[PDB]
């Protein structure tokens, strides 16, 4: 539906899938990186039923549903699902395709090279792509905020990575790989919320939980107070009504789940937690550096909408930091959608337009090619 | 059409505070020139006592 | 259990603490330098369980716990869990109580001054050692190796020293020490295998990187060449069995580990290299010193193990080195252990028994006697 | 921006670069002699980045640098360096093209003959310069401090020259030509702050250990009783910021490293000291000379600027001279820039204006053409 002859932008992880068109400051819509499935044997004539459903359509009907998320802690491991979910999300709801657009796809700095190969290989061999790039979020997370330098805080559904960038240039030894992002949140308030006497088992269950917490959740500015008023009083409960007419309250559950970020403790990690990495990503960097990164610590990907995660990262750090110096954080109303809309900066900008594979280079080195022509 | 207006207001306060914080940073600056510049003027009053003691 | 009050010699390294007596040529045992803790909360009731388990206790009950290391880059800072190691390598693995024995310790020479002043104080102090002398892993190495002269590039596991000495005296404004050592060839390594998508970020696996690399990786004396086939082809692969029943092969990441030696720009360092290093330090010496440094360039440490080490040191030194004079290379089976094996030799020396501080001098003066009797 | 063909005037060490027009008493602009290179691999697009940067320019953007310098020791040997430095410092800082002006550039007596050889050839060449004429640094020297007659004490970055001349006349003989400068405490320091805790190895953090010897070291008077102290007590302390808000305290260290010029075997040298050498060029000179240069022992360049350094060389040389004769130094505040300032002096005398090799004699002759022109 649409004429502009622009390129394409996709954040694709295990939770959500951002897209739109570059050029935009937006995506047009956002899908669930789902392919849904029956787990039921259906029995009346006439009652419809799929063999399998995409995106919102499987998270929609997910009570009859199981829901198979194809991204593994930032990998796409099941291709095929991920081919549907893209078809979906081009053809059928963005009413834009591959096909005659060039497509940008992310990827976090260190995740495994077969992500960025298949990424490559699916838009030119499936979609008939004319170019494609694949993209380091940490790049198109500083884009979006405004910034060359900093420390990017990637939260996203399977992985956080917390990488800095210092002029445009990466500083990977200062990169803090951590295995906890916002679908180990939403299992563990899943196991908490059973505590409380509501089990929540199935992957329909886990998605009323995500959505309890995304309302309902915060982090706190100061965990230990909120922590124990929460635990003593029903004043710091809140109530959500789950989709059989109960209704649920949640207590100090409701920060110690986000709380897991700064103690990751919490569901078994061996971590120091969010604000640690964060300060090492700007500590591991070299002394002229360091001041900068301090003072352009920028947040990106979803967790960053908990209620005090901007100002308890930022006193976090502050309090590990030293004295005089500034140090800030950037969590811009794009929080969570600033990786698209990086994408569509990097994809647009004409300083950019020579980092392209083309269906020329590709059709004659194959999916390797990656390797050579996007980093 | 509220939420337009905050984020210009938000946006307004960012700047705004963008700048209460360019605007400190540059206090600062001249605050430190300044007491630096009378650091160095009472040291070059002191110095100024060893060259008129010189003297 | 020993028969005769002689010497002990501890090498506490930021990798392993190798340990025996003095007048031997080998350690009689060699603990981890860590103190594990528990991660977990226990579940039932009389189990044991300890707060700490130290040496081989941490690595024995590792699958629970987080491995942490006292020393970083050959610097002791955490002196308690220092006590702990050296209480149970003393008195219940060597059967030595050092009471009844003089100690001696090894250091870098520009490892800060806390570290030799306070690991002299934990002997005297803590365990009434009556005697003790810290000595320099640069004339440990030459005592160890037959020599008197030549370059100590000690590629170990916490911060490489590169001191020059000739007819025994130190050549200190040639000492060119390099922030680069084994700890980050295995940081390296893991990032690296990450990518080939074997992601390894707890502790366990971790240890477990650490030992696939000590059995797999190798130097190659083209690192390009090697790559393209290794980067081409299985037949370059090497597997290593995963403790769980997971298998890894390891391709060009076998040799880009030990590669960072040679290019420390792998992990961020401004450097050219162990073996730019170790030609400074040739170099810098006088003008009739350096056709006999460059005859006796010594390997020390450990890392002096990976297949080709010996070799390529050879060849990078004689491609910056004058012609006619003669570029060799010391490497005997007594790397990584040369420097403890230099202790056991030093400690014993007829020439080295005014040496010994006495626990006299020690309460006289107070432990930053060291540096003035030690070095 | 001149309503004169006034000459260019340029100090070039291994320092620093300072720049000016004759006539003035300062440079217009100082630049360290550095060309700076990136050492990071660029992330992000369309963010600038040069493939080199010049002067402040190196300084500025330090913190992914490399940094470089084209002098060693008083001689260029990277003239392409210093081509950089040239450009950027006459056209964009003293707003002047050299097509239109004469250039002095200064060297020290014994600098190897390619040093005035490759800088009158550049000049010529590249620049188009209509005049060229290569200085002595200790003429310049002693116009600027007010003599005809003393020994010139430089101590710069690069080396000590301490140069007599009699009645503006050279006495060659007993030069005495050091190889202990500011460059050599730089190191010197580090290796020392290393002794404290704080590993200073990067070009940043070498850059940084320049910026604090400058701003904290000191000689005094009394090494010995000034160590007593220093070494015993906080109270001789001083905190220095470091760019990332930390702070580094130096005691002993203080003064430690700025002893070196006393003791030059601090950093491995064969000599005797700058009060000795001093000494020695005055002593090698005739009894009917010597009276005038103990009498004027004058202070130039840099390292001079240590606190207690004029006072402490008097006591120094007094202590070794003949009684009855009057030791002094001259030691102006024209301390750093009294070289570049004497250029501008010598480049406006009418005295100096038949010294000129012209573009012409120049091109007939070729470079080697400033060995008969200009000293
Ligand atoms: N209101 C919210 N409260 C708590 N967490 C949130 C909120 N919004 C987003 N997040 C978390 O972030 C995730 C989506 O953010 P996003 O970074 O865009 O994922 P991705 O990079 O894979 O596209 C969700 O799974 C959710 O767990
Ligand atoms: N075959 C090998 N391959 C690669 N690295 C090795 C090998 N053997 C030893 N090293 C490494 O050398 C380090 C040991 O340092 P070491 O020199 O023994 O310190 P210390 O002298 O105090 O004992 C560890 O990082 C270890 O992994
Ligand atoms: N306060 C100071 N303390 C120690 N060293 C100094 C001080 N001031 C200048 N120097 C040193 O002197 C050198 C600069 O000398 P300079 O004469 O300006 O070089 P050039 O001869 O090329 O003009 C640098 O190494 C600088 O650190």
């Amino acid at each position: 539906d649409e004429d502009e002859t622009t390129a394409l932008v996709c954040d694709n992880g295990s939770g959500l899938v951002k897209a739109g068109f570059a050029g935009d400051d937006a995506p047009r819509a956002v899908f669930p990186s789902i392919v849904g499935r029956p787990r039921h044997q259906g029995v009346m004539v006439g009652m419809g039923q799929k063999d399998s459903y995409v995106g919102d359509e499987a998270q929609s009907k997910r009570g009859i549903l199981t829901l198979k998320y194809p991204i593994e802690h930032g990998i796409i491991t099941n291709w095929d699902d991920m081919e549907k979910i893209w078809h979906h999300t081009f053809y059928n709801e963005l009413r834009v395709a591959p096909e005659e657009h060039p497509t940008l796809l992310t990827e976090a700095p260190l995740n495994p090279k077969a992500n960025r190969e298949k990424m490559t290989q699916i838009m030119f061999e499936t979609f008939n792509v004319p170019a494609m790039y694949v993209a380091i979020q940490a790049v198109l997370s500083l884009y979006a905020s405004g910034r060359t330098t900093g420390i990017v805080l990637d939260s996203g559904d399977g992985v956080t990575h917390n990488v800095p960038i210092y002029e445009g240039y990466a500083l990977p030894h200062a990169i803090m790989r951590l295995d906890l992002a916002g679908r180990d949140l939403t299992d563990y308030l899943m196991k908490i919320l059973t505590e409380r006497g509501y089990s929540f088992v199935t992957t329909a269950e886990r998605e009323i939980v995500r959505d309890i917490k995304e309302k309902l959740c915060y982090v706190a500015l100061d965990f230990e107070n909120e922590m124990a008023t929460a635990a003593s009083s029903s004043s710091l409960e809140k109530s959500y009504e789950l989709p059989d007419g109960q209704v649920i309250t949640i207590g100090n559950e409701r920060f110690r789940c986000p709380e897991t970020l700064f103690q990751p403790s919490f569901i078994g990690m061996e971590s120091a937690g969010i604000h640690e990495t964060t300060y090492n990503s700007i500590m591991k960097c070299d002394i002229d550096i360091r001041k900068d990164l301090y003072a352009n610590n920028v947040m990106s990907g979803g967790t960053t909408m908990y209620p005090g995660i901007a100002d308890r990262m930022q006193k976090e750090i502050t309090a590990l930091a030293p004295s005089t110096m500034k140090i800030k954080i950037i969590a811009p109303p794009e929080r969570k959608y600033s990786v698209w809309i990086g994408g569509s900066i990097l994809a647009s900008l004409s300083t950019f337009q020579q980092m392209w594979i083309t269906k020329q280079e590709y059709d004659e080195a194959g999916p390797s090619i990656v390797h050579r022509k996007c980093f | 059409d509220a939420q337009e207006k905050l984020e210009l207001a938000e946006k307004k306060a960012t700047d705004a505070e963008a700048d209460v914080a360019s605007l400190n940073r540059r206090i600062q600056l001249v605050e430190e020139e300044l007491d630096r510049a009378q650091e160095r003027l009472a040291t070059a009053l002191q110095k100024l006592e060893e060259a008129e003691k010189a003297a």
